């Protein structure tokens, strides 16, 4: 039971606004505060503000320009952060966190990746990476999935619905012409493929798509 | 039962309620004021007790208007409680001395 | 507001050594400091609260110490999965603040890259594109160079590279190198070659395939 | 007496950028810092009181932050009429004192 549930991604046009949600479960107390933390890619954690749902009062980091408005619905146990009039400086992962009124963040959501751009959402094309007919293998074989032409970040790549976890590399995406591309790599015992199937699963939250590509040996 | 004992027990109950409510409200008032330390509930409860007893070490103190108003209610609840108990004690001692002397 | 200074910003250790992260507060804050771990693409995870108090589910090799202005997070015998960024956070005065973070890096033994080259898929060729993907996997140290040749001639147009951060499973690095052509250009050549040059060997590691 | 250090003395910005003026107190003074703007041949004008509190009639692009010893006056997106000298002043201990001023230049 994930204690704090956040959408994976929001695409926002420059100048527009967006309302982030944070659904809480587990134990709830009148002393609970929900916090929001902003993290620019490659940077640190910046405190945005806090709200006490049992009372509805919200406080904000005074050091930064106020882009956020915090509210909370007590009946659906959901906290919201309205970000308004965003620029590319507002592109970031935004976490929510629950503090039981005793100062530390016991639990964090998974983060919502907000991208501020005028480019359009695009689901990825997913292509299998299988060895050519002249490659030779030792005790292991490396396979992969090419995840090309998507926008915005992020994608989540798994292998065999998450059951295949050891031996996996998913490379950071590269951005070219308003489209991201990455590949993911998986290494399994060479005795076990193709007799045991290997499939990658690519979730693109911003387009609400998730697609499977089975890796099979070439002709 | 006798009125002074009912009043003392009432006041002890109300005092406990004031300590808990004041701790909650102190944190609510003080969060959002830069520099404020009365901002987590366990140490706010401790602060409310040492305020009610009028000890006031000064390890913690409110800085906002509403946090200080809450502090005033806590002080007055604590002083009133202690006054009520002293008066109930006096009433008990006076009555027992009346009886011991034969009225 | 309380400024929290974490210095140094990068800590380099050897497997199994004891590591210590420093966090210094701009004024005295008792023991009101909390420590979080954040792995690559992960959300922060509380490790230690109130300077030294354990959290259930956190390995016992983590501990914290200090009070006043000077705080230390310690890892007894670091291992690969400890590779992460580490943040302190104070709750003594409003507003709560964070330190700027210390990255843990592990110095492991040298490892040559495992190289794999992948022809484009028949699916991709259908949409008129052709990406040749090359993996350089699980090497150390991170410095590496990759070169593409087509029919024996060095190619630089259309190559995008990406490097992972240090691997929390084995402290190695990996890199991808992707050569993207049109289907038409891909069909005008036969031999495609990826070449990895790494400290581990004087000779490049070479993987090729033929479009035929 | 409380010494208030404003450094740097001159701030150079581009139109529409965010500008931040620093004011540092020689000892801790809570939030008892006030900020004034003085244009050429004008009298000082209160912008921000008690470190962060708004004043009516002052544009909302002005804000302040900090407590203890370190205070910041901020202008969201500076414009020409913000060209001026900027002073902080403490009221935590007697006597009241002023910082030496930061000039905004565009
Ligand atoms: C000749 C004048 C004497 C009277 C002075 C008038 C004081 C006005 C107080 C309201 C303005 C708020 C400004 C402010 O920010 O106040 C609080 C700090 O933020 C300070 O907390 C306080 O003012 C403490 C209040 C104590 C309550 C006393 C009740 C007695 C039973
Ligand atoms: C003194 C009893 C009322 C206290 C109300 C505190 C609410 C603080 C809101 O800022």
């Amino acid at each position: 039971q994930v204690q704090l549930q956040q959408p994976g991604a929001e695409l926002v046009k420059p100048g527009a606004s967006v309302k982030l949600s944070c659904k809480a479960s587990g134990y709830t107390f009148t002393s609970d505060w929900i916090h929001w933390v902003k993290q620019r890619p490659g940077h640190g954690l910046e405190w945005i503000g806090e709200i006490i749902p049992s009372y509805g009062r919200a406080n904000y980091n005074e050091k930064i320009q106020k882009k956020a408005t915090l509210t909370a619905d007590k009946s659906s146990s959901t906290a919201f952060m309205q970000l308004s009039s965003l620029t590319s400086e507002d592109s970031a992962v935004y976490y929510c966190a629950r503090e039981r009124g005793d100062g530390y963040f016991a639990v964090w959501g998974a983060g919502t990746t907000v991208t501020v751009s005028s480019a359009k959402t695009t689901p990825p094309s997913v292509y299998p990476l299988a060895p050519g007919s002249a490659a030779q293998t030792n005790s292991m074989v490396t396979l992969g999935c090419l995840v090309k032409g998507y926008f915005p970040e992020p994608v989540t790549v798994t292998w065999n619905s998450g059951s295949l976890s050891s031996g996996v590399h998913t490379f950071p995406a590269v951005l070219q012409s308003d489209l991201y591309t990455l590949s993911s790599s998986v290494t399994v015992p060479s005795s076990s493929w193709p007799s045991e199937t290997v499939t990658c699963n690519v979730a693109h939250p911003a387009s609400s798509t998730k697609v499977d590509k089975k890796i099979v040996p070439r002709d | 039962s006798a009125l002074h004992w009912r009043a003392a027990g009432a006041a002890t109950v109300l005092l406990v309620i004031v300590l808990l409510a004041g701790s909650y409200l102190a944190v609510l008032a003080e969060r959002g004021a830069p520099g404020a330390q009365l901002i987590t509930y366990p140490r706010a409860l401790w602060w409310s007790v040492e305020t009610a007893t009028t000890v006031g070490y000064g390890d913690l103190a409110p800085v906002t208007l509403w946090g200080r108003c809450v502090a005033v209610v806590v002080m007055v609840a604590g002083i009133t409680s202690a006054g009520l108990v002293t008066a109930a004690l006096a009433t008990w001692f006076v009555g027992r001395e009346q009886e011991r002397r034969g009225h | 507001d309380i400024l929290l200074t974490q210095s140094p910003a990068i800590l380099s250790v050897s497997p199994g050594e004891r590591v210590s992260f420093s966090c210094r507060a701009s004024q005295s804050i008792g023991t009101d400091i909390h420590w979080y771990q954040q792995r690559t693409n992960g959300s922060p995870r509380l490790l230690i609260k109130y300077a030294s108090e354990s959290i259930s589910g956190i390995p016992s090799r983590f501990s914290g110490s200090g009070s006043g202005t000077d705080f230390t997070l310690s890892i007894n015998s670091v291992e690969s999965e400890d590779i992460a960024n580490y943040y302190c956070q104070q709750s003594n005065r409003w507003p709560f603040t964070f330190g700027s973070g210390t990255k843990l890096e592990i110095k492991r033994a040298d490892a040559a890259p495992t190289v794999s080259i992948f022809p484009p898929s028949s699916e991709q060729l259908t949409s008129g594109g052709a990406s040749v993907v090359c993996f350089l996997n699980n090497f150390y140290p991170k410095d590496i160079n990759v070169k593409w040749k087509i029919d024996g001639s060095e190619r630089q147009n259309g190559v995008l590279n990406s490097w992972t951060d240090q691997d929390s499973k084995d402290s190695t690095y990996s890199m991808s190198s992707t050569l993207t052509l049109t289907k038409d250009e891909y069909e005008r050549h036969n031999s495609y070659t990826c070449e990895a040059t790494h400290k581990t060997s004087t000779s490049p590691i070479v993987k090729s395939f033929n479009r035929n």
